[PDB]
């Protein structure tokens, strides 16, 4: 009876680990994105500024 | 003496009544043990591996 618990219970993690890896790839891009486009709309609206 | 104490107690015991049970012969009592004995712990040790598993 536990060999089949054991088999369901590795199915259910070799099914579960990509989501999760999908999901953290996602997260850290997101961020990166994020930062940058805030960077990039500093400098160029102090730019802007500078030469109006 | 010991013939006729004997054959009385077979008598003695073919008068007396019992539930009835099975076994068998009393030549495989001791290798059937060991062969459980062995038995048990295998199944034991496997279940405790997969339990850990």
């Amino acid at each position: 009876k536990k060999r089949q618990r054991m088999i369901e219970v590795q199915d259910e993690l070799l099914r579960l680990e990509p989501q999760l890896k999908q999901l953290q790839t996602k997260y850290d891009e997101l961020k990166e994105r994020k930062s940058s486009l805030r960077n990039a709309a500093y400098f160029l609206s102090n730019l802007k500024q500078l030469y109006q | 003496h010991l013939n006729f104490l004997k054959k009385r107690l077979l008598q003695q015991c073919e008068t007396l009544k019992v539930p009835p049970k099975k076994m068998e012969d009393l030549t495989n009592v001791s290798s059937l043990l060991n062969m459980e004995r062995a038995r048990d712990k295998a199944n034991e040790e496997g279940l405790a591996l997969l339990q850990e598993e």
